[PDB]
């Protein structure tokens, strides 16, 4: 029944993934051993969406773990929840990607993908009815960007009608740890625009802005950023795991969210978010849940939605709440902010409402925004790529892996074609 | 004898069903396990097995498991026959073409096999009661696949249809206008009386009459079931003027395509208000001609009425009803067509309206359901085809419908057929 297969690529994809498995195991009431210890029948009713049932009532997550280095597998396997994953589903090389997209796609991961894909088959054949693939990765560096988009291409060719749904941490100018992220990202966005059905664009600059200007964390780690990402990952699949007043499958999102086939790059968000020193003074009620959820400060990509228009927004609410109050607030937002929504769509907001809020919250909303402002993320990556490529800087590392300057020219061509399609509707 | 097969489709139809069957069980005194402690009044809605178990004449259909798996687990798990709660694997995704062409194409011959096994227990089947959302993928596409089959399989039998229809402002989906327009062939060709209802109108009725500031859907579904209990009451109970389900249609429907009445119910009232007013037949009759109580956001004063069925129930007497409708004929704001000098069909049933014990709505000695054919409803269509036009001019989501086996020309052919219905309701008002 609507199974998801989840796949983790590179350091970032395995880190946002290994936190996601701690979050959905808390929801489903599964112990770090793999045993169920939860309160409620509703936790166990849809455990099949993310887990395989196994002997002794142990539940093994339907995750494939992919890397070109052993050291992230060693860090996950030794971690808070590491023993829960199937030993056969850790698929890895020895020599890394070197932060090179061409090592991922053409050499080091082209060797390994035959050993990955045949595990994705064992999980997908163990499904009763697969709904889709849920892939976590980063667009900077080489493993997530270049092997993860190789793997998207292989799974897309094999499963053409299932949902391909990716969570994609991607570069920004003021929070960059690598010289060649513009190249790696530009070569990777060229694969996402053609193959994925949804891509959730996430940024470390926006995840630090939530930590500093909303949560008021003094020293936010990558573990704190991974917690913000994985809350929205748990959010969008909620309606295929729990009952609700309005159910929305990942496909019921896509049909409402994607007006034209290629405009599937989404900007996620979450509510409530508070400092731990101010949760005492807020009322969590749907109007306050809404006023935060649509705030330019709350969204997990550096694009301000006041620099564009929304095509579609989806607000996936969780908790015991009024349908009048939810339908009132999603009306009031797009009438009082009407200059920020496209006027050729007569209602821009999808709503969904689950009966089961996150453990320790009375209510939650996960926000998904499709906005013409996402062009500013692809535009800045293309403007950084352009400066390095106009002088062929660092290209012997890619052409030494058998790549061409023609593939760089074709990737940046397709990047500006994606920017032009979002700008067209602005 | 006098059976009705009740078919509940998608999330909206199933959740209205879970309120309808909550009501019918209380009204006939059937326990939620289907047993009856201590007349054939239940026979329209329940088949009786030799154990003394009353099993409902209903089919619940959804293309995804979630809502019917909740019916299979909640207090009514023992009421229904387990194979007439029908689920697929795959959601219809608010896409008409998944409901009609691609996903619902697999479940249909299992659904019709259950309807046949119900109809073969009916000794004198009166009609079908079909419950759905106009905005849903299962709601529009599966109901339109099912009705096309029922209209060749049961061509004589009356098909009454209860539709949650998109609002002026309130909406839950971007593609609600596409699914609703594609449905207009179903209601025109394969339905006999189609009761449009609106979430935004019932929310405003809840705010003004029930004093509930922020309602859920469970508050709406206890009003949509109160109307079908009032339509079917003459089939189930003794009355002064019992109305047959074809007698109803012979007075409601002036022309074959002109079968989209409004409905309203009175008194919708909070139990705290109901002590401080007397709620006489004339008060509750006049309440039905307020714009404030119409369950579609359109104004009846911008139309002409063609025919009304005032379906009274409880402590109502034919004197008081004649005296009431004589005042409705006196008022010039309530305008009828020149060609209907009679105006009113009246039904009067001796069974008071049943309170659901968890409900927002008062105990009252009297109720009326007014079902009402009026030209005004064409504005609810002229709202929604203007939502369709803005999106279809851009082809704004059409690749998801074309991608699941629909002809692109069906959008033009559905907007065309809606303009011919909106023409007919303007054309008869002269
Ligand atoms: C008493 C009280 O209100 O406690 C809250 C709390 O103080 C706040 C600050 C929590 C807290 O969040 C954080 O500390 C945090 C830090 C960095 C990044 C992200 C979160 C909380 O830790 C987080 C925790 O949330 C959960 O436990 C959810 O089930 C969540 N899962 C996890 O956080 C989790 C943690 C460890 C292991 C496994 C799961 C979740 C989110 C989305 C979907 C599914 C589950 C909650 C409500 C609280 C505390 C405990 C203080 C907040 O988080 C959530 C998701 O509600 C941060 O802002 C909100 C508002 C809350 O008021
Ligand atoms: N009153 C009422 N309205 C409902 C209820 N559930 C859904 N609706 C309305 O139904 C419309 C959307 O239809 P869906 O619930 O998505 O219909 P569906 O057939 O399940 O659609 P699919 O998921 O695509 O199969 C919205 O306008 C809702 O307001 C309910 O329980 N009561
Ligand atoms: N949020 C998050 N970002 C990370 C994490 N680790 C690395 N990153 C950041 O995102 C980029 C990810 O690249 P990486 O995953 O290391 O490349 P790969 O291993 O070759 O795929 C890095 O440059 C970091 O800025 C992590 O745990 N969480
Ligand atoms: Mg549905």
């Amino acid at each position: 029944m609507r199974e998801i297969v989840h796949i983790q690529a590179g350091q970032c994809g395995n880190q946002i993934g290994a936190k996601f498995w701690e979050v959905i195991s808390d929801e489903h009431g599964i112990d770090p051993t793999g045993s169920y210890h939860g309160d409620s029948d509703l936790q166990l009713e849809r455990i099949n969406v993310y887990y395989n049932e196994a002997a002794g009532n142990k539940y093994v997550p339907r995750a494939i773990l992919v890397d070109l280095e052993p050291g992230t597998m060693d860090s996950v396997r030794s971690g808070p929840f590491g023993q829960i994953f199937r030993p056969d589903n850790f698929v890895f090389g020895q020599s890394g990607a070197g932060n090179n997209w061409a090592k991922g796609h053409y050499t080091e991961g082209a060797e390994l993908v035959d050993s990955v894909l045949d595990v994705v088959r064992k999980e997908s054949e163990s499904c009763d009815c697969l709904q889709g693939f849920q892939l976590t990765h980063s667009l900077g560096g080489g493993t997530g960007s270049g092997m993860g988009t190789l793997l998207i291409s292989k799974i897309r060719e094999e499963y053409p009608d299932r949902i391909m749904n990716t969570f994609s941490v991607m570069p920004s100018p003021k929070v960059s740890d690598t010289v060649v992220e513009p190249y790696n990202a530009t070569l990777s966005v060229h694969q996402l625009v053609e193959n994925t059905d949804e891509t959730y664009s996430i940024d470390n600059e926006a995840l630090y802005d939530i930590c500093f200007r909303t949560l008021k964390l003094t020293t936010p780690t990558y573990g704190d950023l991974n917690h913000l990402v994985s809350a929205t990952m748990s959010g969008v699949t909620t309606c295929l795991r729990f009952p609700g007043q309005l159910n929305a499958d990942l496909r019921k999102l896509a049909v409402n969210m994607v007006p034209f086939p290629r405009l599937h790059f989404f900007m996620p968000g979450f509510a409530p978010l508070t400092s731990r020193g101010s949760q005492q003074y807020r009322a969590l009620t749907v109007p306050e849940l809404t006023q935060q959820m649509f705030d330019s400060k709350n969204m997990m990509a550096a694009c301000d939605p006041r620099h564009g228009r929304y095509l579609t927004v989806a607000a996936i609410f969780r908790g015991r709440m009024s349908m009048k109050e939810v339908d009132e607030q999603m009306l009031n937002v797009q009438n009082k902010n009407s200059s920020y929504f496209v006027e050729w769509i007569p209602n821009n907001v999808k709503t969904a409402v689950c009966d089961i809020p996150p453990r320790g919250l009375k209510m939650s909303a996960t926000f998904i925004g499709n906005s013409t402002a996402i062009q500013e993320l692809f535009k800045r990556i293309s403007e950084q790529f352009t400066a390095m490529f106009r002088r062929k800087a660092f290209l012997h590392w890619y052409t030494g892996e058998g790549m061409d300057e023609m593939e760089f020219t074709e990737a940046e061509s397709n990047m500006n074609d994606l920017v032009s399609e979002y700008q067209q509707y602005q | 004898m006098r059976e009705c097969i009740s078919i509940h489709v998608g999330q909206a139809g199933v959740q209205i069903g879970n309120a309808c069957w909550e009501l019918y069980c209380l009204e006939h005194g059937i326990q939620p396990d289907g047993q009856m402690p201590s007349d054939d009044s239940f026979n329209t809605f329940f088949s009786e097995t030799g154990a003394g178990k009353h099993v409902p004449r209903a089919v619940f259909v959804d293309l995804e498991p979630t809502v019917i798996d909740e019916v299979r687990t909640g207090t009514y798990r023992q009421l229904f026959h387990p194979e007439q709660l029908i689920t697929g694997k795959e959601d219809a995704a608010n896409n008409y073409a998944r409901g009609h062409y691609t996903i619902g194409k697999e479940i249909i011959d299992l659904v019709l096999d259950r309807i046949r096994k119900l109809a073969d227990q009916c000794t004198g089947l009166q009609g079908f009661l079909v419950f759905h959302s106009f905005g849903g993928g299962t709601g529009s596409g599966f109901t339109s696949l099912l009705m096309e089959r029922l209209s060749v399989d049961y061509g004589k039998k009356s098909k009454l249809e209860f539709s949650i229809y998109p609002a002026p402002q309130v909406s839950t989906a971007v593609v609600e206008p596409y699914n609703s327009i594609l449905t207009t062939h179903t209601t025109l060709e394969h339905s006999d009386c189609a009761f449009m209802v609106d979430n935004e109108a019932i929310y405003d009725i809840c705010r003004r009459n029930l004093d509930i500031e922020r309602p859920t859907y469970t508050n709406l579904n206890r009003l949509i079931s109160q109307i079908v209990s009032s339509i079917t009451a003459s089939l189930r109970f003794d009355g002064a003027l019992n109305v047959d389900l074809t007698e109803f249609q012979t007075n409601l429907v002036p022309y074959p395509r002109i079968h989209f009445p409004l409905a309203t119910y009175a008194p919708v009232i909070s139990a705290e208000k109901a002590y401080h007013e007397q709620l006489s037949v004339a008060e509750i009759t006049n309440a039905c001609f307020e714009p404030a109580n119409q369950m579609v956001k359109c104004d009846p004063r911008h139309g002409k009425y063609m025919a009304c069925c005032l379906l009274y129930r409880g402590d109502v007497v034919p004197k008081d009803v004649n005296a009431a409708i004589a005042t409705i004929k006196t008022k010039r704001s309530i305008q009828f067509v020149d060609w209907c000098p009679t105006g009113f069909k009246v039904g009067i049933n001796y069974q008071p309206p049943t309170v659901v014990p968890g409900g927002d709505l008062a105990k009252v000695q009297r109720a009326v359901c007014m079902l009402s054919n009026t030209t005004a409803i064409a504005e609810a269509w002229a709202r929604l085809d203007h939502k369709f036009d803005l999106m279809y001019a851009k082809r704004a989501f059409v690749h998801w419908y074309v991608g699941e086996g629909m002809e692109e020309g069906e959008f033009s052919e559905a907007r065309e057929d809606m303009a011919a219905l909106e023409k007919d309701y303007e054309e008869v008002g002269v």
